[PDB]
């Protein structure tokens, strides 16, 4: 009767397949690239 | 000097012959151009 547990045990090659069978099904997006760090400033130039 | 005139003490070029029927001034000087350019300097782009 523990036949059950050396199974579940046994076949788990499959549950591989499944997941990407998932992501298939699966939406997928990139996010570009952020730029970090602080900023330098600029006000402007003596205006006549 | 005008031939023929009356008025003394004349100046400036005229807008009788600039040119004097030769050909247009050469000038070789430097400039500098410093401005605030538009520029993604590399990010906003996929990471991968």
């Amino acid at each position: 009767a523990s036949l059950i547990y050396r199974q579940l045990l046994t076949n788990s090659y499959t549950v591989d397949l499944s997941d990407e069978i998932q992501e298939i099904g699966s939406t997928k997006s990139q996010n570009v690239t952020i730029n970090p760090g602080p900023f330098a400033q600029t006000g402007y130039a003596p205006v006549n | 000097k005008l031939t023929r005139t009356r008025l003394d003490r004349l100046y400036g070029l005229p807008a009788a012959d600039p040119n004097n029927g030769k050909e247009y001034y050469e000038i070789a000087g430097r400039f500098s151009l410093i401005s605030l350019v538009p520029s993604n300097d590399d990010y906003q782009t996929p990471i991968a």
